[PDB]
């Protein structure tokens, strides 16, 4: 999940993503 | 964009940036009153920013308009990113002529070969991140379908397409994101994932939108 997020193209909208995991 | 160049001025008239007191993400223009861009870049409070070239600087031919509307595709999958595409309604309609313009949707899917420009003010490093003040830009070609596949190993869906370098050195990156990837003259692709940016072997993973063209007409047109 997190790694996924790190994929996504620190920002606030990576921080929530990887929070939310 | 990673490897990429200064497109100059207004030469990508259909590039927008996506701004909450500061850039978040980019998009595209596709008539006076919508943007596509990516549903991973959904938020509350988007401001969106038309004809910009440096985006640290008024320059002359902005437009800031404020979103009335963000409808995120149904079926995101936010683990998978499948259907990572939103559409964005302006608040009021853009005032259209040669340095903020429309870009067409396609009418058929591009094929594997064909080169495409990706554009964007993310991150211009492959290892440590630099933010550009100006518009970047990069011509990339669409990957093999098996090409694309070997380098995602089941994390490829049929609305997505690779396009890049296997060898390294050039793609788009964080920031980039909800940007346009432009195939004669066509919307074919969205900034959306990759592994790393501009890593060996690691191409960039792009929204298909020609798979979206209905649901695109289709919402504008209920909305
Ligand atoms: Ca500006």
């Amino acid at each position: 999940c997190k790694v996924m997020c790190y994929a996504q193209r620190s920002p606030e909208l990576l921080r929530r993503c990887l929070d939310n995991c | 964009i990673v490897g990429g160049y200064t497109c100059g001025a207004n030469t990508v008239p259909y590039q927008v940036s996506l701004n909450s007191g500061y850039h978040f993400c980019g998009g595209s223009l596709i008539n006076s009153q919508w943007v596509v861009s990516a549903a991973h870049c959904y938020k509350s409070g988007i401001q969106v920013r038309l004809g910009e070239d440096n985006i640290n600087v008024v320059e002359g031919n902005e437009q800031f308009i404020s979103a009335s509307k963000s409808i995120v595709h149904p079926s995101y999958n936010s683990n998978t990113l499948n259907n990572d595409i939103m559409l964005i309604k302006l608040k009021s309609a853009a005032s259209l002529n040669s340095r903020v313009a429309s870009i067409s949707l396609p009418t058929s899917c591009a094929s594997a070969g064909t080169q495409c420009l990706i554009s964007g003010w993310g991150n211009t490093k492959s290892s440590g991140t630099s933010y550009p003040d100006v518009l970047k830009c990069l011509k990339a070609p669409i990957l093999s379908d098996s090409s694309c596949k070997s380098a995602y190993p089941g994390q490829i869906t049929s609305n997505m397409f690779c396009a890049g370098y296997l060898e390294g050195g050039k793609d788009s990156c964080q920031g980039d994101s909800g940007g346009p990837v432009v195939c004669s003259g066509k919307l074919q692709g969205i900034v959306s994932w990759g592994s790393g940016c501009a890593q060996k072997n690691k191409p960039g993973v792009y929204t298909k939108v020609c798979n979206y063209v209905s649901w695109i007409k289709q919402t504008i047109a209920s909305n």
